[PDB]
């Protein structure tokens, strides 16, 4: 098991390599063995669509007292949490773990 | 029969796609009431916005019209930590 948290894997999810395909400017009008080194300046843009399905397992729990849950602050705020500023900055205030919910050992 | 029993102890919640099923037991106890009798009860003027008419039976009832009668704590914060809305559907009685 990862040490720094997670799902270890055999074959994780495989590694997606992108590159910019080199477009060479004007080479010289005579032959020249050297590699080309003069390209034109270059970047792309896209849309990544990552699709995850993940698989529950759902509590079957006989506790009688109500169990410990995340919550947000129902205090009032300058700004709501885990949303942008007035700047547009989207901040994650907090980090939020995942154990909530209890087991007997 | 004397010696069989005539029910099991049924105190559950099972939660299945958009319904949840309560279901429990409790030990009662009912006394004889009003030593069998039907009383005339009355309260005058106490103050007349106290005043009532109305008879005492020998007869208990039986009152399951609080929600904790059949949600846990737990099964209560299930409920209102996960749904928009619920309203009860049927009921059974033993």
């Amino acid at each position: 098991s990862p040490l720094m948290g997670g799902f270890g894997l055999k074959h994780p999810p495989p590694q997606i390599l992108i590159k910019n395909t080199p477009v060479p400017a004007d080479p010289p009008t005579t032959f020249n063995q050297s590699k080309l080194n003069s390209f034109i300046t270059q970047y792309s843009t896209g849309q990544v669509s990552v699709e995850i399905e993940w698989e529950l397992q759902k509590e079957n729990s006989k506790r009688w007292n109500p169990e410990i849950q995340y919550t947000s602050n129902y205090y009032k705020s300058t700004s709501v949490d885990f949303a942008v500023n007035t700047e547009g900055v989207y901040s994650e205030p907090r980090p939020i773990g995942t154990r909530y919910l209890t087991r007997n050992l | 029969g004397v010696g069989s029993s005539s029910g099991n102890w049924h105190c559950d919640s099972t939660w299945l796609g958009d319904r949840v099923i309560t279901t429990s037991t409790r030990t009662w106890a009912l006394p004889t009431y009003n030593n069998h009798l039907y009383k005339q009860i009355s309260n005058g003027t106490a103050t007349n916005d106290n005043t009532y008419f109305g008879y005492s039976t020998p007869w208990g009832y039986f009152d399951f019209n609080r929600f904790h009668c059949h949600f846990s704590p737990r099964d209560w914060q299930r409920l209102i930590n996960n749904n928009w809305g619920f309203r009860p559907k049927r009921l059974s009685f033993k």
